[PDB]
């Protein structure tokens, strides 16, 4: 599980940095994926 | 984790980013495991 | 039990990936069932 | 006896693992081309062993392979059920093609590959029916969808537990083949060592030694 979570978070951080209510949503998603809060 | 990833990607639905979203979704379709066997040569 | 410390160290955040797998492994493991080497520096030596 | 099927007792067998490892080489060797047309490409296979090639009793690469398909973009070759498969033709420009390789599947193998509509919900490519059902039930209970259930499982999988427990049965599918894209190289005389891909094949001896030595049977004894 660790490896898959790490790969998904890396590619999502890349895709989010490439795309940089809409702006606030993008900022909150950046904040959420920064740390592994996505599990909780 | 799967639920949250799928959700935030469906929200990111709204070129490079298109191909990258395709790559991400294909990757989510297939996660990786570890295959372990004996060692023929020590 | 045998893995009570390797299990604890896995979820406490320490030894995130390589440290743990090397601690467990005699046996051979590959990172997936199917591993394809599109281009390899050492394998082109044949 | 109740949990014989859960992957908690099947997946790792650090004392007696269940799989062997097979290595496959894809190559082509252009010879005496303009510098007619020689076009041979080969699919080779070998089990990683200290065993040597000359020694008899070695398992052939075709011992554990069901189908090999090669589609060009000429004509398409299909193999149905020799350590190597060689294909020689005429033509010199170049071609790119799709290779599909399917592996023999034992009846002793207890794991079913899931469909992409499932492995999205549960981060698992393959498991028994029991694992999929247990995880789906844990999912509908976790999101309070409970005996009627309405959502993400609906749009992904595209009325009740007795309904879903067979929609999922349909979702489980037989072993899917490996897909590769390979380009023949006309100027690049030897393409031998570039494309090497490793797959795991079942070890029937370990499966047989394991299913006859189960916690249920030893406990009953």
């Amino acid at each position: 599980f660790n490896q898959n979570s790490s790969k998904i978070v890396n590619v999502l951080s890349k895709c989010l940095n490439l795309i940089s209510e809409i702006r606030s949503q993008i900022d909150h998603f950046k904040s959420m994926l920064s740390k592994p809060e996505t599990l909780s | 984790f799967n639920q949250n990833s799928s959700k935030i990607v469906n929200v990111l639905s709204k070129e490079e980013i298109r191909s990258q979203i395709d790559h991400f979704k294909s990757m989510l379709s297939k996660p990786e495991t570890l295959s372990i066997g004996k060692n023929p040569f020590n | 039990l045998k893995y009570t410390k390797l299990i604890a160290a896995a979820e406490d955040g320490s030894r995130s990936t390589k440290d743990m797998i090397d601690a467990v492994f005699h046996l051979r493991y590959q990172p997936d069932g199917v591993v394809v080497h599109r281009d390899d520096p050492a394998l082109v030596g044949k | 006896e109740r949990s014989k099927l859960s992957q908690e007792f099947l997946y790792p067998h650090l004392n007696f693992p269940n799989v062997k490892f097979l290595r496959i080489f894809i190559s082509n060797v252009s010879e005496n081309q303009p510098w007619n047309a020689t076009w041979t490409m080969r699919i080779e296979g070998r089990l990683l062993d200290n065993v040597q090639a000359n020694d008899p009793a070695r398992e052939k690469f075709s011992s554990f392979i069901e189908s090999i398909v090669v589609d060009f973009k000429l004509e398409s070759v299909k193999w149905q059920y020799f350590d190597g498969l060689d294909i020689k033709r005429v033509g010199s420009e170049n071609v790119e093609c799709t290779i599909s390789i399917l592996r023999k599947s034992s009846p002793e193998e207890p794991f079913m590959s899931y469909s992409p509509q499932l492995t999205a919900i549960i981060g698992l490519k393959s498991g028994t029916s029991h694992d999929a059902i247990f995880s789906i039930y844990k999912y509908i209970h976790l999101n309070e969808l409970l005996a009627f259930e309405n959502n993400r499982n609906n749009h992904n999988s595209n009325k009740l537990t007795d309904l879903l427990s067979l929609i999922n049965s349909t979702h489980l599918l037989p072993l899917q083949p490996i897909e590769i894209d390979y380009t023949v190289r006309v100027d690049k005389a030897s393409t031998y060592g570039e494309l090497v891909l490793d797959i795991e094949v079942p070890d029937v001896n370990a499966l047989k030694f394991n299913n006859t030595q189960r916690e249920s049977q030893i406990g009953a004894a």
